[PDB]
Parts: structure tokens; C-alpha cells; sequence
């Protein structure tokens, strides 16, 4: 739980940049949802980067 | 007679050199027909890697 939590906090820091992370209720459910979202975003960002670079080449 | 023979040898030599250069060029592996596509993806093929 401690690893997933770290991944979420890092991911939120990346998404919100220089803006202070908004306070939210940290419970088992909110963490799971955020974790799924973080995994999904990371996987999609990777895919979109590869597509964007290819389109430049094309 | 020496000058005339000398000119003929030079012409034949220049032609010979130019032929060797062209043959070397035509023997380049990249120009030679459809070698069966390579089984491995070339490092230069960025699209297939992506």
C-alpha cells in the first residue's frame, strides 16, 4: 500500500506541476481508483508519444 | 611515334579506370535485387520498432 501510495503521489505531482496538491480523503477506495487512473494514464501517455513521433516521421 | 602511342595508352587506361569504377558501383549489395527481406528489423526502421 505504501508502494501504490508513492506512485500516486508522484503521478499527481507530475499532473498538477507547480500547483499544490489539493487535499483529498485518503482511503482504500480513493487510492485504488487513483491508482487505476494513474496506470491507465501512464500507459496511454506512452502510446500517444509513440504515435506522435511516428506521425512526425511519416 | 612515341607521343602517338603514348596518347593511345592513356585513352585505353582512362577508359579502363572508368569501367572499374562503374563495376564497383554496380556490385554494391544495396543495389542488387530483392534480397529476401531481412528476418531482423533493421535499426534504421524506426516505425517497426515503434
Amino acid at each position: 500500500m505504501d508502494e501504490k501510495s508513492t506512485k500516486i503521489i508522484m503521478w499527481l505531482k507530475k499532473m498538477f506541476g507547480d500547483k499544490p496538491l489539493p487535499p483529498y480523503e485518503v482511503n482504500t477506495r480513493t487510492m485504488e481508483i487513483l491508482y487505476q487512473l494513474a496506470e491507465w494514464n501512464e500507459a496511454r501517455d506512452k502510446d500517444l508519444s509513440l504515435v506522435t513521433e511516428d506521425l512526425k516521421l511519416k | 611515334v612515341y607521343r602517338e602511342l603514348g596518347s593511345i595508352v592513356q585513352e585505353l587506361k582512362e577508359s579502363g579506370d572508368k569501367l572499374e569504377e562503374r563495376l564497383t558501383m554496380l556490385s554494391d549489395v544495396n543495389l542488387l535485387s530483392a534480397s529476401k527481406p531481412r528476418s531482423n528489423i533493421d535499426s534504421k526502421d524506426l516505425t517497426s520498432h515503434r
